[PDB]
């Protein structure tokens, strides 16, 4: 259970609208919003 | 992503090679269906590493 | 009389062009202006 999340949008930063949908092994969590991010989720 | 909304469809299958996709047949159940109305033109899939 | 008021409520605003026609049900919020010219056009008073 390595794999884990997806990005959907334009440009995927805060000037346009994005989707995002993630997992975290607890339940499913979809997100829709301005949302900028790295370009890799860093954990542990 | 279609008529102002979004389709998702998934399908579990666990396999014992490591070589390829199998020569199999398997039919994915809808999952999930949300309203949203944004254009997508580029995508990138997310690693927990 | 609901919407109406004496000053005016200039929030209002409408997209005269852009690079293409948008789509149906597609809502874009970024202020990007067509490049009709091969200067940039950036919506200013220089070449149309
Ligand atoms: C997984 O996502 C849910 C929904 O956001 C959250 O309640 C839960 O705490 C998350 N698990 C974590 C952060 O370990």
């Amino acid at each position: 259970n390595i794999i884990r999340g997806w990005i959907f949008g334009t440009t995927l930063d805060s000037k346009t609208q994005s989707l995002l949908i993630v997992n975290n092994a607890t339940n499913v969590v979809i997100k829709v919003c301005e949302f900028q991010f790295c370009n890799d989720p860093f954990l542990g | 992503n279609i008529d102002g909304y979004f389709k998702i469809y998934s399908k579990h299958t666990p396999i014992n090679l490591v070589r390829d996709l199998p020569q199999g047949f398997s039919a994915l159940e809808p999952l999930v269906d949300l309203p949203i109305g944004i254009n997508i033109t580029r995508f990138q899939t997310l690693l927990a590493l | 009389n609901l919407d109406s008021k004496v000053g005016g409520n200039y929030n209002y605003l409408y997209r005269l062009f852009r690079k293409s026609n948008l789509k149906p049900f597609e809502r874009d919020i970024s202020t990007e202006i067509y490049q009709a010219g091969s200067t940039p056009c950036n919506g200013v008073e220089g070449f149309n």
